[PDB]
């Protein structure tokens, strides 16, 4: 319980991170699909929603219980889709970083706790 | 509330002096004292093995304890997972039940002798000892309650001893040796009067 | 797929262990230092795998105080089933001891108590002779099933305590004494009637009798009449280990 | 007195830790402010702080168990 | 197996015990009868004249039975050793 | 289904938990043995 | 069959537990306790230092599980090494010759038990009974068969303690140590009755028999 | 001038080690523990109170007894250690000084002076000039001497009620009777009514002052 | 059923997997119609990685054996 | 045919895990120390020299006894595979023999008897036929006899001087003294002015 | 001819791991501690100094004893050495010299041509050219010697004590009164009174 | 060796890749000598009989004068392709070792 | 009658020939001898390197077992 | 009269003297001045790291000398 | 005659003078004197790595077995 507590926050972290690099992928592979929106996740206001209440699936075909929401295009295309390939792969290594980051964090913490077990 | 891990060091570290716990805090020396005082009385230094006397010790010593665990699960064990009171306030919350105790079972000469060792003037109430003082003065209380529960046991068997070699002088024999004789007598005078199970109910009454 | 919950397992496995293992560590002749530690390990490790699928696993997390009361009664449990039965060898050991005794064979002890010079032989050679009886008798296979049949009477969660209960294995310290008096009885009583008879002979011309020829004679006849006592102590044998089983049964529910 | 020190230097520890531990979950929810090297700092500077106490408990408990090991 | 067998084992053990034992043990126990009933006949009283006697009979009790002991033991040991492997359960 | 994020994450906490509990069985054990090597 | 690499990694993995299959499916338990309980008996817990009794208990146990050895590897050794036999069926082909050795020397009551505890249907058969209730049942008779022939080993080195201290006592010196006096004779006579080769042959024969 | 962080964990760590020598030397402990282990002598009861008790109730009265060289070193050079206004080396090399004085208040000027010709110091001007070197041996040299006066001026009562007792026996003819069975309970009524246990260490906390 | 099922079913999916991997890329090698390049190095990329997961796995449990081995009884 | 150069690291680096085992079974470290321990054992008290010093010591003698086994396999062995005249396996089976001998010279037949038994050889013939596996547990087991043998008798003299001494103090009346207390100076005096340890070292040295 | 840095430092930590059999078998700290260990069984008193306290007290005697062997390794080819004067081999040989010499100085005859007759070596002339090998276990066994002596004979004013206080007692017909009981108290007086502790330690010390 | 059997296709692939490659390396190179006839191996027979080498004729498609039919796109594109697998063979044969070494290392 | 000397005998030789072949084929090839290739080359050097790999493996695994056997009290 | 924890000393202290050394030199670089290169800052916090790597291992050889003449039995 | 510390020192003299060889090597190279060769001087320093880690792990092995064997109760 108090490990599984202490450990909670940045082991959801790196889900959402998952869960948001998985549609940061499908925004990258659909980039060329006429007539898609691309879409995202405010990482911070899902990460406190799934910290206080746990997480959920639509159905289990499944999926997470995340808002997808849409991204404000920058310029127009005929096409009509509004996946700029930039910010796209902007938010891609930020992401990747940003997953690193968590991998490093939790990776301290869990061998920070066997250094006191170990004997 | 601090660190998990700094939780799980001061566990593990408090886990290793749990001899120490035993030992210097609940009864367990007076009751090892008071069986090997026994033991000599017999006159046999190993026909109950000293494991045996040990674990029976270690049994009464739970029992005993037992209105004092008591005591711990209320103010210690319940409340920390209700969160009401948790880490600081509660560990010395679940102690108080064996500060208690302790006050009990000490006496006021140890607690004098050890203030005065530590230059602790102000000490005026006697339910804010601190554990430095009472500790060592507890321990003392004990080897000298232990003492005396042995020599209350050494007593008939002395007199039994006693009362043999009497006998046989009156009777005329010089030379054969009193112990030989008063072993079997000493037994089953200890068996007949049931003296193990009349002791340990005296030792519990004696707290 | 690939779930593997792990906690589950572990939950599952733990608990039996500790329960194990702690009799182990104190049941009589599987407690004995002469095994390798591994070989009891497995042991207890193999006993665990073997049962603990039948049983109901637990859900408490190893991180809790609650672990740790659980732990406190695994231990108790284990600590007090392997002591229980270790009285009937320490009533034996009694009895041996105090036949040698009154042999003269350690003299020093009257005299210099715990001085260092003590050899209870013959409380040693009745207590391999119990060993080899409880091992005839297939105590341990007992042991071990009573260990797991504790379970139906006291699951693994964690379940109230009584008290008296405890005294009655303390109250068990009188045994040792009770039976180890009738042991000996068929023996010290005849070699009590042989010291009187020395006696008689002291009454005669004064000194020149007893510490010369009290001894010999008095070990020789100890050595033949507890050489025939001998067959004597096996139905005795039997009767400590009943005595010892069913107070454990009665007591520990 | 002792107790006393030790208790300090337990506090002091686990106060590295928390800092530590709560300035890396400010990070992580994007907070501005705070530079992914200070919570590197932070964190091995806590995993130094929190590794001496372990050394220092060991020493201790082996101190206490050779000064108890004694024949009176 | 049986714990007939067993007790039989520790009788004959120890019975062999006492063959060992008595030779030694009653020419002590002469020898100071002996020297006792000299000593009460006499009108002597001391106790160390009795120790001397003692320990020159019990050494010669060696030198005289000390090969049938030694051969007795050994062939009750080499006889458990080799009986061993059949006595097992 | 479930990513290594999890599978990862729950078997590093049962071996973390698993050696918790070895640690504290062997302190208990410890304790019980000098315990009972004493002299009386 | 398995992929290479995972066959690789199986082997290897089964390469850590030799320990445990020497401890508790192998004739060393066994031997290991009887010498233990001789070293506690001559009075020298020191004597033969551990690693020199380990060597020898080694080549005892290389001797006497050589046929069990020899029938594993012809069984399925072999057949495995010439691509016959895969590495998942080789394990399970060499597993009975060790059953079947582990069987014969186990006990009825040991195998009841573990039969009862595991709530397991009725075994007409020895050939019904598997390796989750042959493992404990051959560990526990070992245990009890080795303790027996230990115990009945520390009976002549406690006999002549029991003369010594009784010859001691005759002639007046209670004061004496027996250990001191019988230590000697009985390394006196634990090299006369061929202290050792008596117990390999004796040891080797329990298990021949 | 001072120290590197890593050196100067190094070297806390390392002398983290000498902690028992330190309170064997160092400290009162040798003195104390020493006299118990001869007084459970002289109750006649070899068992006495556990060695793991007696262990702990001398490191308590230790700590008591050197409470104000402790507080001193806590105060001259520990104090400022904290409050960043001292190194280690100084540190080390002041805090020494109450401690060093505390040994040489209890060591006898022949043992010192043995050890100074031992080690063929130069002419020390005075106490303060002694090096620790000199100063530890000797120390622990006059401790044991010390604990050894205690002891055997402990041993007397007990000797007084043994002789008492054992004349009794042989003036009224009882001259087979072992008068240490007898005189241990005596010993034991001795001891609880004068209140033994209180008085050794008032005594001994005396003695150390 | 049991953990050494779980364990013998685990092995025999990554076995499965690599194999399926490997039998498709020599297809392809053969020069047999309608295998792609993309789907071999995309099935060769996930054999590699259940491999590496198949071996942490073992590593981690070799650990813990050890280390309960190594409990003092 | 010769193996590789890893291999053969391979193999040396892994051999040097058995030198322990090579000194304890297959050397004089055994016998040399099992006789110093009963002689700690005979002395009257148990740690009097500590055993740091006793392992020491029986290095030095259990070297200075094989040194020329130690040359036999230099000459046969060591020098012409160092040179890269001989193959490692064939410098292994060439330096075998020196210490084999050494082994036989010291082996009871009976014991070579009952382990060829029980490793199921039939008909060995010359001495030069015993496998080592054969030999190693035949040569300990003699080893052990024969260090038990040089211990019983190595406790005569001290068994003397403590029934002397107990005789006289009893006979003397003073039954009330413990005999080995005042029995170990003595002991002390018989062992320092006989030259125990020099003397304990020939005979060791000469049981060879 | 130097020994590269690298081989140099692996020298230095290796030769340190060596060092307690150093201590034991080349400086004086085995006799101490022999005479140390049998004075505590001397008194009656088997445990009453702590083996700590022993341990440390011979550590520091060893030291000032050996402080002038120290200073001459120091002087001759320590400080050399780091000066970068010498080399590491010269410096070990030439450090070797002193400590030879207090070696030999402390070594029986005897015990040295056993252990030189035993290793089958040729003729010496003179102890100038002795090797280690031959010397280490020669000065072992003779300080093993020169410390059962220093103990035998200690063992002597309590052995008086002893008897008689025995005599005593048993010339009072205080037949069933054990005399150790009695003897302890006046074996610590025996010994506070006489300065015991110093009188030993500079007994041993002067004769190093 | 059971080692040679896992990795016994792809080094037979890659060992066929390298000689194809040589024979189209032949046939860009004679391509000016007059009646030179353009050789080639069919790969999956070829592989078939290593697994459990015979030269045939291209069918040429423009008739030159000189005779020679050797036809530059053809080739060219076949030798593309030839390079193109050789570096597949390269890359699964690599990935096989290196899995093998991860598996053992530790 | 099976010997584990001769199977690691048998085991060591497996890899020493193993080895020596790839080194004579990158003989050959060096000294420009017609036939060799070079991912022949290559691939065996890299099958000589997971032969002895293998042989450390069980080395490790052996002595590992080896010594806590060697190291257990009786 | 030499003392060794007068030799300690003055291996802690240059060990010491040579780490502060090196900080010195790469604060100094840091900060920008001109007259001080990486190499030489690289090299020298690479032979600091050395001595103190020495002087652990020392340490570690002195307290298991030290734990094990410490653990007699007299 | 024969002395194991006369062969240990044979070895670690020749480790010396094959690091010492490597470094002169080196040393020469780099005050450019015509005749030396950049591989043959990095397979020189290889192959004196390699000598200098065989003796660590001789060194290890040893020190291991002397503290095993040291370390029994006589």
């Amino acid at each position: 319980d108090r490990l599984d507590a202490a450990l909670r926050f940045q082991q959801e972290a790196l889900n959402l991170r998952a869960q948001r690099q998985e549609i940061l992928a499908a925004n990258i592979a659909n980039a060329d699909t006429p007539g898609y929106q691309a879409r995202d996740i405010d990482f911070a206001s899902e990460l406190k929603k799934v910290m206080v209440r746990g997480r959920e699936e639509t159905g289990g075909v499944s999926s997470p219980a995340v808002d997808l929401l849409y991204r404000v295009p920058d310029q127009p295309s005929l096409d009509g889709n509004t996946v700029d390939m930039d910010r796209e792969r902007t938010q891609f290594a930020d992401n990747s970083l940003k997953y690193q980051m968590g991998l490093t964090v939790l990776g301290s913490q869990l061998k920070g706790m066997m250094n006191v077990l170990q004997g | 509330s601090w660190s998990l891990s700094v939780q799980t060091l001061v566990f593990i570290t408090s886990l290793t002096f749990l001899p120490a716990i035993l030992l210097m805090m609940t009864s367990f020396t007076r009751i090892i004292i008071v069986f090997g005082l026994l033991r000599n009385a017999l006159g046999t230094p190993s026909a109950p093995p000293n494991q045996v006397l040990l674990g029976l010790a270690l049994f009464l010593t739970f029992f005993i304890m037992s209105p004092v665990i008591d005591k711990i699960y209320v103010d210690a064990y319940q409340p920390f997972s209700e969160q009401k009171i948790s880490m600081q306030e509660a560990l010395d919350k679940g102690a108080q039940p064996l500060r208690a105790f302790m006050l009990r079972q000490t006496r006021e000469a140890d607690l004098a002798l050890f203030a005065r060792l530590a230059n602790s003037g102000p000490l005026q109430g006697p339910e804010a000892v601190p554990m430095r003082i009472l500790l060592p003065a507890y321990v003392t209380s004990e080897l000298k309650t232990a003492f005396q529960i042995g020599f209350t046991i050494f007593i008939p068997f002395l007199i039994i001893d006693l009362v043999i070699a009497s006998v046989l002088m009156a009777l005329g024999m010089m030379m054969v040796p009193p112990a030989t004789i008063a072993l079997p007598f000493k037994l089953m005078l200890f068996v007949l009067v049931d003296g193990w199970q009349l002791l340990m109910g005296s030792l519990a009454q004696s707290f | 797929v690939t779930s593997e919950q792990w906690l589950y397992w572990l939950h599952l496995y733990f608990w039996p262990l500790l329960r194990v293992l702690a009799l182990i560590s104190t049941a009589p002749i599987l407690s004995e230092r002469a095994i390798p530690k591994r070989v009891k390990l497995g042991l207890g490790i193999m006993i665990t795998l073997v049962i603990a699928p039948s049983l109901p696993a637990n859900d408490t997390p190893l991180f809790s105080i609650a672990a740790l009361w659980l732990a406190m009664q695994q231990i108790l449990i284990g600590i007090a089933l392997g002591f229980t039965m270790q009285f009937a060898f320490a009533a034996v050991r009694t009895a041996g001891e105090f036949i040698g005794l009154q042999m003269g064979l350690s003299f020093a002890t009257f005299v210099d108590p715990g001085s260092h010079l003590n050899m209870p032989v013959l409380a040693r050679i009745m207590d391999m002779l119990a060993m080899l009886l409880f091992l005839t008798f297939n105590g341990h296979l007992w042991l071990i099933s009573l260990l797991v049949d504790t379970f139906h009477t006291l699951p693994i969660g964690s379940n109230p305590v009584n008290s008296n209960a405890f005294m009655a294995l303390a109250r068990a310290g009188g045994l040792i004494f009770l039976n180890g008096l009738m042991l000996a009885l068929p023996v010290i009583t005849l070699l009590l009637t042989l010291n009187l008879a020395l006696g008689l002979l002291n009454r005669m011309a004064p000194q020149l009798s007893i510490f010369v020829i009290g001894f010999p004679l008095t070990l020789t006849v100890g050595i033949m009449l507890m050489a025939a006592l001998m067959p004597l102590i096996a139905p005795f044998c039997e009767h400590l280990f009943s005595e010892i089983f069913n107070l454990l049964a009665d007591i520990v529910s | 007195s002792f107790a006393g020190q030790l208790h300090a230097a337990l506090d002091r520890i686990s106060d590295r830790q928390a800092a530590a531990r709560v300035q890396a979950e400010k990070f992580t929810l994007g907070e501005p402010g705070i530079a992914l090297n200070d919570v590197m700092a932070d964190m091995q500077k806590a995993s130094v702080s929190m590794q001496m106490g372990i050394q220092v408990r060991n020493k201790l408990v082996a101190a206490y168990q050779e000064v108890m090991s004694m024949q009176v | 197996m049986t714990p007939e067998s067993v007790m039989m084992m520790g009788t004959e053990a120890m019975k062999v015990a006492l063959a060992l034992a008595a030779p030694l043990l009653l020419v002590a126990l002469i020898t100071g009868l002996i020297i006792s009933i000299l000593q009460a006949a006499t009108q002597i009283n001391e106790m160390t004249l009795s120790f001397i006697p003692k320990i020159v009979a019990v050494f010669i009790a060696i030198i005289v039975a000390g090969p049938w002991m030694l051969n007795l033991l050994l062939d009750y040991v080499r006889t458990l050793f080799s009986n061993l492997p059949y006595i097992i359960g």
